[PDB]
């Protein structure tokens, strides 16, 4: 039947973005013209494509990529950006046809005395592949010394937490993002829109 | 849906032992990522020994004291906490990572008294 937004949108468990959540959607029908209306999204941004546009066009693959972080990070999902999440947590490609999706969720995502749930790495050797998802929690060595697995002088551990409190301004507070990836190949399609 | 463990945990003398364990189920842990975080109150919640695939990883005043094991044929994670201090009074909560999601205990009070 109709491709599952329910069950990216309205999850009841959304990912710290190093460790992302990827759902595939495949062989079915997605109207994206309810969710670009809806004013529930701030951010309804798209790259390569129209959103007018959306249930016209048929793609081979459609994946669902959905994380939570900081407000003022939402600038860093975009293609060919940088920054602490766009260089460590999650990368999108440099040729990105797809939409970004995303809305505050301060009234879930925050408790009193923070919520240290959320985590995002802060250090990495080299920055990420587009699309690579790193959950290692080996010390970065900031120095000349190596670490010996022990957090050290210039030695970090790699994942900080948001510590989401309610009374952080809009900037700190938390976004559930979701990125809607659309692949195009020589390869047949899958997932078309209503009007096609 | 994926489900954790949390076993020990309760009161000890300064100097005392403990062990705290962490069972996971509901998923793939194949290479996955399990360990503890502690959060001691008013304090932020800080990572105290964790195992990622490449490498495990300690946290600083807990080397020579705490050691971290698991095996990967039971899918628990397991936390020997010797030489404890009343600076170690925190609740202890274990993180386990699958390939989706990042999932957390609901946490063991550990409280230490001199
Ligand atoms: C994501 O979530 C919003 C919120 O809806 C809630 O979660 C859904 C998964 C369902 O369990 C809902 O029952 C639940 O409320 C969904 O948008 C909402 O859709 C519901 C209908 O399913 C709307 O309810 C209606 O409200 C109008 C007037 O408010 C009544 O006239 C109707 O009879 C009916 O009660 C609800 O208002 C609406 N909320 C918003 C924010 O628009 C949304 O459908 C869901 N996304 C997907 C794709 O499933």
């Amino acid at each position: 039947n109709l491709c599952p937004f329910g069950e990216v949108f309205n999850a009841t468990r959304f990912a710290s973005v190093y460790a992302w959540n990827r759902k595939r959607i495949s062989n079915c029908v997605a109207d994206y013209s309810v969710l670009y209306n809806s004013a529930s999204f701030s951010t309804f941004k798209c790259y390569g494509v129209s959103p007018t546009k959306l249930n016209d066009l048929c793609f081979t693959n459609v994946y669902a990529d959905s994380f939570v972080i900081r407000g003022d990070e939402v600038r860093q999902i975009a293609p060919g950006q940088t920054g602490k999440i766009a260089d460590y947590n999650y990368k999108l490609p440099d040729d990105f046809t797809g939409c970004v999706i995303a809305w505050n969720s301060n009234n879930l995502d925050s408790k009193v005395g923070g919520n240290y749930n959320y985590l995002y790495r802060l250090f990495r050797k080299s920055n990420l592949k587009p699309f690579e998802r790193d959950i290692s929690t080996e010390i970065y060595q900031a120095g000349s010394t190596p670490c010996n697995g022990v957090e050290g002088f210039n030695c970090y551990f790699p994942l900080q937490s948001y510590g989401f409190q309610p009374t952080n301004g809009v900037g700190y507070q938390p976004y559930r993002v979701v990125v809607l990836s659309f692949e195009l190949l020589h390869a047949p399609a899958t997932v078309c829109g209503p009007k096609k | 849906q994926v489900q954790l463990q949390e076993s020990g945990g309760g009161l000890v003398q300064a100097g005392g032992s403990l062990r705290l364990s962490c069972a996971a189920s509901g998923s793939d842990f194949s290479s996955s990522t399990m360990g503890w975080y502690r959060q001691a109150p008013g304090k932020q919640r800080e990572f105290v020994a964790i195992s990622s695939e490449g490498s495990t990883s300690y946290a600083g005043s807990v080397k020579g004291r705490f050691t971290i094991s698991r095996d990967n044929a039971k899918n628990t994670v397991y936390l020997q906490m010797n030489s404890l201090e009343p600076e170690d009074t925190a609740v202890y909560y274990c993180n386990v990572v699958d390939r989706w999601y990042d999932y957390w205990g609901q946490g063991t009070q550990v409280t230490v008294s001199a």
